[PDB]
């Protein structure tokens, strides 16, 4: 589990999204 | 996984929501209250004097499924002043809407 590249691509994909909310909510 | 562009449309979906509401919503009962607002992240109401304003985790997280129940909170003082961090911004409670 969370052993693959794919698992770490999603991971950095997600990683946007999340990023954009600290963006909003920090300012 | 939830796309940065999925959440930036729902986001700007939110926002404009949010300007039709301080746009339409009534006038306080009166100018003690704490004044709506957009702050980038949440739709704040006006708020009465001396309370607790609480709004939904706002829906276009990513992650909002996983708070269904939680809710954003500002404090409205007696004197109709959003509370503030001791930073000028106003105070704000988010733990209810953060990633579980």
């Amino acid at each position: 589990e969370g052993x693959f590249t794919s698992d770490v691509s999603s991971y950095l994909e997600g990683q946007a999204a999340k990023e954009f909310i600290a963006w909003l909510v920090k300012g | 996984t939830v796309s940065l562009w999925e959440t930036v449309q729902k986001w700007r979906e939110y926002r404009r929501q949010c300007q039709r509401s301080l746009t339409e919503d009534p006038p306080p009962a009166t100018d003690l209250f704490c004044n709506r607002t957009f702050d980038e992240y949440a739709c704040w109401p006006d708020g009465e004097p001396g309370s607790f304003v609480n709004v939904s985790c706002p829906w276009y997280l990513p992650w909002a499924s996983s708070v269904p129940q939680g809710h954003v909170y500002r404090f409205c003082t007696a004197e109709g002043l959003w509370l503030q961090k001791d930073s000028s911004l106003p105070w704000r409670d988010l733990s209810e809407c953060e990633e579980s």
